[PDB]
């Protein structure tokens, strides 16, 4: 059937990360301090 | 005396109990609170 022959060439046809960020939470920081010396000067004068 | 170290132990300011306060409903924390040991609740509601 010559009229369903069909030609095709050659053409042209051209058409992840993770990351958020908060703002903070810090927890306590530099944790030491006693409260003896202090009280030793205060009941010793 | 005592007295004094009670003013020193509590941080009596001119406003209350530090940044905390005391009022008719309940606390008011003008600070941040980081809690060594395991707190309790019974609802958490936000406002809206
Ligand atoms: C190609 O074949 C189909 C199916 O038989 C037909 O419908 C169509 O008409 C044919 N095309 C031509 C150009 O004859």
């Amino acid at each position: 059937d010559w009229c369903n022959v069909s030609l095709v060439d050659t053409s042209v046809p051209e058409p992840g990360i993770l990351e958020h960020d908060p703002f903070f939470c810090p927890p306590t920081e530099a944790t030491a301090r006693d409260f003896l010396a202090d009280a030793l000067v205060t009941l010793l004068v | 005396a005592m007295t004094i170290w009670i003013l020193k132990v509590m941080n009596f300011t001119i406003d209350g109990m530090g940044n905390l306060r005391i009022t008719e409903k309940g606390l008011k924390l003008e600070g941040d609170s980081e809690f060594l040991q395991p707190l309790y609740a019974k609802e958490i509601q936000s406002r809206p």
